[PDB]
């Protein structure tokens, strides 16, 4: 089920960049002369290539927000810049150029009879200069300034980097270079241009392991599943016959239920994934089955407590106290109230007197995890004592102590069944031993292959785990050891690897976007539907289950994390140029400007006679936005019925008007009118003048030369003026590179004989001959 | 294990296809 | 370059690269197959025989696992037939004008078989201790097994010596030394049944 | 004279080669080595001729 | 673990009281009487999750 | 309703919840916004 969700993540793509992110393009336009003729020549200005921007102050920094988003989404990882070119066929000089549109551009300005010749050898001139011997190339490309700082920033900081063998050779985590039961063999070399891309190795920044227990608990049961998947099978067990009925005649009846292969390979599954992922197990046996009880105290006496749940814990010492432990001296039975702090072991181990029983117990009490932080990673590994298995010693002496007490206060016949128990479980003491040191280094060398923080935390879904199954391995386990194979160790790791690597991704490019959200002044956004997104891109979760709420409280938690550096470099080169793409747009002006006052209106050479007011000093400033946002028109009603200047500032759909009959008859400040009688001020239309020869009503302007002179301007700044000299630029890249990913596929392992695998102490693991 | 070797088939392709 | 390929369940495998090992230069190969077969041979063979603790190691050190071999055992044999093996490199000379790399002239008349295997039944009746029955009797039995056949394995060398040298007389061109990208599988199983 | 195809049609009369995969910055290291050898005398002659 | 909800929920209460009471003419006085409506825990529950 | 109904199940770790519905929830807001305005 789960399990093809959680191993179907591939690696991240990496985007190959077809063409350079453009939004400005240029665009030829007429000219007019001061007194308002057509020169007869055009001149080529910039425009931008999308023209979609919508009215309205909020809706601008909406759509700043998704052109953001859009870059970020698409940002080039490696660049090449040899596939990115088409060859100028106007370069005496059979250079090359990057784009094919900057081949178009080359080609309109190289033939064009209006246009001079300087700038035409210029373009003849254009050539890539290639320098392989430092791995670095030139090439010529013509862009607004700001595509041009995108494109230097972008191609200044990709995240290739050399690749060498003994890089690989160092990837692999240190746990497993360093053990000797492993070994690594590669079979084929690498060049020195080759490059790679290196995930990313950061830990935990949301505190999932804290007060978010739910997805907590999805993530762990994800994993739990992967280390079922993983964790190798058992081989070489002793036949379930033989062993049942030499069990039988050594118990010597006139018990032995749920003992099968199955049930021993999926206890040690369970147990070792449940370790693995932090991922806590409930127990459960029916009170009346010594054998299973004495099973599960051996579980007990390996596994630590913090991995019970408190019921099953008390559970379990309850019965096994009032079985064995106080029936052994005769001491009258203790009554441990199910709620108290005190744990039924520590009890026992205030009360009894004798010494092994006790410092087993002692032992068992207090034994907890120790948090050793390797490698950049925290793991949890359990005490020294416990991998060599002496302690294992330390158990038996103890319960061989129980054999020799008269068991006072009871039947023969109970001391009879128990001593048979013990010896059952007593006579297989070096397959215990073997299947405990067998255990700690299956779990240490796993364990050692994972890389993200992890943390001892009781969850809400709790394991189901019967010690029946616990019983059938100890009594079934024989002599071939089990190595994980190298080849299914790998396949998790690149798993494990590859899902950190999402998690960081995704965390980051939400940061950035609320971040730059929160920056930018956005407040009518439902930032619900980020959270979603991210959520969903996890690829683990479904995002009908968890509510909202949650959601909220997550963005609340990620906003304090910093962000990454190249996010926070580009926001901040995005909001620096706000002002220059919004203004430079020509469907939405800036603002309305009202003077009642006779003022002379301005010439340009784009627009012939415009009425523009370039600055808003000396008038009095009232947000659009504002008075959409609170409803009110007092003030703005009062200035205007009053007949005194005022200034408007906010975005405004403007309409072209070309006619001299609508200048002499004043009608650009008729569209006020409307502000009070419908109190809406959505569709605010300013008329804009414009006066030139193309309209065939300029001969008003020439017969009688005269000055024209309005009543109101509109806030419209003129576009600058393009020079080919200034864009052009010479971009560096590299020549060539190949860029590698699933990079682990080159290196094989072999396993070591199984007889002479060697754990952690320069000694066999399993000795049984 | 046939997964593993498709992947490791298509580095090696992918490396290949730099040699004449 | 030739890359190694084995399955290291087969200690002959292991048996035989010891001999592939004394007769080609190391520096023939690539890197990652050199230590992982230093590795597992001195970790399943001479190691285990000698009581010491199994050769933890870091991959990419300056020195070979050899090397650390050579300074760590003052068992004579094995020890001088380990620094023969370390320092086995190929020698650079000039011939005519014409550059060649060619082998050193011990190996040449075939008689480092012999120390090959003076050492292997030194290790032949070694105690082999901490070591289960079964796998060391194994172990000796195909060590005996690869030391019994000490003429054949000099004529085999030495047969080997002499076709190099006559099939490169006749090259024109100079051959340089470098680790190149792609390679050739060497089977191990092959290089057993050769030996054997 | 675009250098590549003068050193693509080298390449591909070696007989043991396959120009359709080679590397282009392999290719320029490879033009900028050739460029400063001297020719061989014959060849010089001829061209001064 | 719905603290932003909580406080908007119980702010916008606030609110709609002021507004719905800055209407009332008559006065209000502050007396026990004798019947009750019915409140729903599990309703008020509801509305806090 | 129903996914937080499942989310608050699957946290109490139940062996009730019942009558938990929007219905409910805005006859109860109602009924607790008029009580504080009549003075009930």
């Amino acid at each position: 089920s789960i399990l093809k969700k959680l191993e179907d993540i591939k690696p991240e793509q990496a985007k190959a960049q077809t063409k350079l992110f453009r939004i400005f393009e240029p665009r030829q336009k007429p000219i007019y002369i001061a007194n308002g003729e057509k020169e007869r020549r055009n001149r080529i200005y910039w425009k931008l290539k999308k023209d979609t921007l919508p009215d309205g102050d909020y809706d601008v920094r909406e759509y700043f927000l998704n052109l953001y988003d859009q870059v970020l989404t698409e940002m080039p990882d490696y660049l090449l810049l040899k596939d990115m070119a088409v060859e100028n066929k106007n370069s005496r000089d059979a250079g090359k150029v990057v784009d094919s549109e900057t081949a178009s551009i080359c080609d309109a300005i190289f033939q064009d009879e209006e246009t001079e010749g300087a700038v035409a050898r210029f373009i003849a001139e254009m050539r890539q200069r290639v320098q392989a011997d430092r791995n670095v190339v030139n090439y010529p490309s013509i862009l607004h300034p700001i595509d041009y700082a995108f494109n230097e920033y972008f191609l200044q900081h990709q995240l290739v980097e050399p690749l060498n063998n003994d890089i690989i050779f160092n990837y692999i985590p240190e746990r497993i270079r360093n053990d000797v039961n492993y070994i690594l063999n590669m079979d084929r070399n690498l060049p020195s241009t080759a490059r790679y891309i290196r995930p990313n190795l950061l830990q935990d920044r949301l505190n999932l392991h804290d007060n978010f227990e739910s997805l907590w608990d999805t993530i762990t049961t994800s994993n739990y599943i992967l280390a079922r998947s993983v964790v190798p099978d058992l081989k070489e067990l002793v036949s379930t016959e033989a062993q049942i009925q030499k069990m039988s005649q050594d118990l010597q009846l006139e018990f032995l239920t749920g003992i099968n292969s199955q049930a021993a390979n999926d206890c040690f599954k369970t147990l070792i994934a449940a370790m693995l992922s932090q991922r806590t197990m409930s127990l459960d046996f029916v009170t009346t089955n010594y054998m299973s009880l004495i099973s599960g105290m051996w579980l007990l006496t390996v596994v630590p407590n913090d991995m019970f749940i408190r019921e099953s814990l008390v559970a379990c010492q309850l019965a096994i106290v009032n079985t064995i432990i106080y029936v052994a001296f005769g001491m009258q039975r203790m009554h441990y109230r199910n709620g108290d702090p005190q744990t039924p072991f520590q009890i026992a181990e205030q009360q009894i007197q004798n010494f092994q029983v006790a410092n087993w117990l002692h032992f068992v009490n207090n034994n907890y995890f120790r948090q050793v932080v390797i490698d950049g990673v925290l793991n949890q590994v359990l005490n020294d004592n416990i991998r060599n298995g002496h302690v294992i010693n330390q158990l038996m002496e103890a319960l061989m102590q129980l054999s020799r007490q008269q068991f006072p206060t009871m039947p023969v016949d109970y001391k009879r069944s128990i001593q048979r128990g013990i010896l059952l479980l007593s006579n297989r003491l070096g397959q215990l031993v073997d299947l405990t040191r067998l255990l700690a280094y299956s779990y240490e060398t796993l364990m050692a292959c994972v890389t993200m923080n992890m943390q001892h935390v009781q969850t809400l879904t709790t394991e189901k785990l019967q010690l029946t199954s616990v019983t059938s391995l100890c009594m079934l386990i024989g002599n071939a050891t089990v190595i994980p194979s190298p080849q299914t160790l790998f396949h998790y790791y690149n798993v494990n690897v590859n899902f950190h690597s999402n998690y960081n991704e995704r965390i980051n490019d939400a940061v950035a976007i609320i971040t730059a959200a929160n920056r930018l002044n956005l407040y009518q956004k439902k930032m619900k539907a980020i959270v979603e997104d991210f959520l969903k891109r996890l690829h683990i979760f479904d995002v009908a289950v968890a509510p909202d709420d949650q959601m909220y409280r997550l963005r609340d938690r990620l906003r304090l994390l910093p962000v990454e550096v190249r996010r926070l470099d580009i926001f901040n080169l995005i909001l620096m140029a706000m002002d220059q793409i919004e203004r430079a747009s020509d469907k939405i002006a800036q603002g309305v400007i009202i003077a009642y006052r006779d003022m002379q209106l301005e010439r340009d050479e784009m627009y012939g006679y415009v009425n523009i007011a370039r600055n808003l000093d000396g008038f009095q400033q009232i947000n659009l936005e504002e008075l959409m946002r609170t409803g009110s028109y007092a003030q703005i009603t009062n200035m205007l019925l009053n007949n005194q200047p005022v200034a408007l500032v906010g975005a405004l759909p403007f309409v072209t008007d070309s006619s001299v009959i609508s200048l002499i008859a004043i009608l650009d400040a008729t569209v006020f009118a409307q502000i009070v009688k419908l109190r809406k001020v959505d569709t605010l239309k300013p008329i804009l003048y414009k006066i030139n020869s193309d309209s065939n009503d300029f001969y008003l302007v020439a017969n009688y030369d005269w000055v024209p002179i309005s009543t109101t301007k509109v806030y419209k700044q003129v576009p600058v003026q393009f020079d080919f000299r200034n864009s052009m630029h010479m971009l560096t890249s590299n020549l060539t590179f190949t860029v590698y990913s699933d990079l682990l596929a080159f290196v094989s392992a072999d396993t070591v004989e199984p007889i002479n695998a060697v754990a952690f102490d320069n000694m066999r693991i399993m000795n049984e001959l | 294990k046939t997964k593993e070797e498709h992947q490791k088939e298509v580095q090696y392709e992918i490396l290949q296809k730099t040699i004449p």
